[PDB]
């Protein structure tokens, strides 16, 4: 009814939810793409899909469980499902993956198998998925040559060099104990869990503790992947943002909330209390966008992300929507503010009282790696609801007023003018 | 607005160029970059640029009239020294 956190040795965290029906068992790992190289880079991506492999996968599923695994920036998971009766059959499942077998996953037949499955899978992605391609490159070069920088799937020139001893470095110093929070979500009580944990014993590689780097370092900077044969341009921008932890963690992405999503399609979507609408919808300045505020461990980025058929015009969408920015260092209202918190609110509630087990297992896993700990609506909601326009506006003359972009694009960009026109639009003139 | 005649530029989104695809193109803001400390020394052996591969092109032509005139000048006030009166009585008239 608080989410409980015991350790023994093994950290280990539930969440019990009496409304489900089923239960989520696994483990997170804090660390993610961001430990990665640029040689090494996709090796946690390639765990993900072994761990997922068939040989694997039929074993879980003639027990009546499901498989689930995450690879993040800061983080790596590794969940398993099931009804509530059989969690216990979740742990053999989980303990025999990372403590019995090893050799058994990385025979020769299936990591070929897997690492071909995963490089037509990232092929796939950099030649077709535009948002999120250019997404990743908005990180590539925001946080270039540091951590941050290294997509989560993995780059195929990488990929291709990755040999089954790669996958062993990287699970000998990232899969430890220390580096590790054991989950439990759905229905299940911590009891339970704890003790069918603490039934067994060994410890596999005791007080080893991670790998260290250099931190995560923003770069005003900009990559342009013009391709004129598609019929968009696809762009993402934003400014360094707020690092999970942040004393403005809430107050940057009520910012967000200010701005938005939008979808040109959807009626009701154009009738959103945005003043940024009122301008890009008389010449249809795009299809959709959505601003964000994503937030790491060492850094976050504050932006939006668009796609748009109309390419003369890409110039007053840009500007428009950075003149909009400006003002929530020198003009935001009380009610863009009000409005901004109710849905960021909605935004919250949506994402962590969500009806999946896995979700939950997700967040909660990687929150107690982070701070030992997970917050709650409760005192979000509190946090949220005590932000003033003064907060925003200081934030904002930190954050956004005058301060360097990264951009990424893909598609018919040619529209998309030089870094100073765009970096020119972070401010406004003034007596 | 009134049909108006093809050219070869258009505008932003229709420059009129041929289609671009598999060129990247990467840029750092200027606020990022050193504060142009190192204009001279480091820009002094990739000076005289215009000089070495272009000096010659201007330099022969310019030498050759340079000469011309020179030579022209030099005769001029000998023709109209005393000692050229002789000739300049000659080629004069
Ligand atoms: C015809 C001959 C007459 C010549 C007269 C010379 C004109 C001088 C104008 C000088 C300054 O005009 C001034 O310019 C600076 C930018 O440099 C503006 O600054 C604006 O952009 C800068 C740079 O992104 C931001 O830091 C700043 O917060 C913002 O207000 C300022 O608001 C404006 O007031």
């Amino acid at each position: 009814a608080e989410v409980t956190q015991l350790s023994n040795g093994i950290v280990v965290a539930t969440e019990h939810n009496p409304s489900a029906h089923t239960a989520s068992v696994g483990v997170v790992f804090g660390s993610g793409a961001a430990n990665e190289n640029p040689y090494n880079n996709g090796v946690s991506n390639l765990w993900k899909n072994i761990f997922l492999s068939k040989e694997n996968s039929a074993v879980a599923a003639k027990e009546g469980l499901a498989l689930s695994s995450n690879i993040s920036r800061d983080f790596q998971s590794y969940i398993v499902s099931s009804l509530p009766g059989s969690t216990d059959k979740s742990l053999d499942f989980l303990n025999q993956s990372f403590i019995q077998q090893k050799a058994n996953l990385l025979s020769s037949s299936n990591f070929e198998a897997t690492k071909k499955s995963v490089l037509k899978q990232v092929q796939d992605f950099e030649d077709n998925d535009h948002p999120n391609r250019v997404l990743e490159h908005l990180h590539s070069t925001a946080f270039q040559n540091t951590p941050l920088s290294l997509p989560t799937r993995g780059t195929l020139e990488s990929l291709e060099n990755l040999v089954v001893a790669d996958l062993e470095s990287f699970a000998n110093n990232h899969f430890l104990n220390s580096n590790a929070v054991v989950v439990g979500t759905g229905n299940i009580k911590h009891e339970d869990l704890v003790n069918s944990i603490e039934s067994k014993n060994l410890s596999l590689q005791t007080g080893t503790k991670p790998v260290l780097k250099k931190k995560a370092a923003f770069l005003g900077s900009e990559v342009r992947l013009r391709d004129d044969t598609l019929p968009k341009a696809w762009i993402s921008l934003a400014v360094e943002g707020e690092p999970v932890n942040s004393p403005n963690y809430f107050v940057a992405k009520l910012a967000a909330q200010i701005f938005g999503s939008y979808n040109a399609f959807e009626p009701a979507s154009r009738l959103q209390g945005i003043k940024l609408l009122d301008n890009i919808q008389e010449y249809q300045l795009c299809d959709n966008f959505n601003h964000f505020s994503l937030s790491y461990k060492d850094s976050g980025l504050w932006g939006f992300s668009t796609a748009t058929r109309n390419v003369t015009m890409i110039d007053d969408l840009i500007h428009f929507t950075l003149k909009q920015w400006n003002r929530l260092t020198i003009s935001v209202t009380d009610t863009e503010v009000e409005r901004a918190k109710s849905l960021l609110k909605l935004q919250l509630g949506q994402l962590y009282e969500s009806g999946n087990p896995v979700n939950d297992a997700n967040l909660l896993g990687a929150e107690v790696l982070i701070k030992g700990s997970k917050l709650s609506l409760g005192e979000a909601f509190k946090k949220i609801d005590a932000i003033t326009v003064k907060d925003v506006k200081a934030w904002a003359g930190k954050r956004l007023w005058d301060q360097d972009i990264a951009i990424a694009g893909t598609g018919q960009i040619e529209g998309l003018l030089d870094y100073m026109r765009i970096r020119s639009d972070m401010s406004m003139m003034r007596w | 607005g009134p049909p108006s005649g093809k050219t070869y530029m258009g505008w932003w989104g229709h420059m009129g160029g041929p289609k671009q695809k598999g060129i990247t193109s990467y840029a750092v803001s200027p606020y990022a970059q050193k504060p142009l400390q190192g204009i001279f020394h480091n820009a002094v052996f990739n000076s005289f640029r215009r000089f070495k591969s272009q000096f010659l092109y201007v330099l022969i032509p310019a030498g050759i009239y340079w000469y011309w005139w020179k030579n022209g000048n030099e005769y001029n006030e000998f023709l109209y020294s005393k000692a050229g009166r002789e000739e300049l009585e000659r080629v004069n008239v």
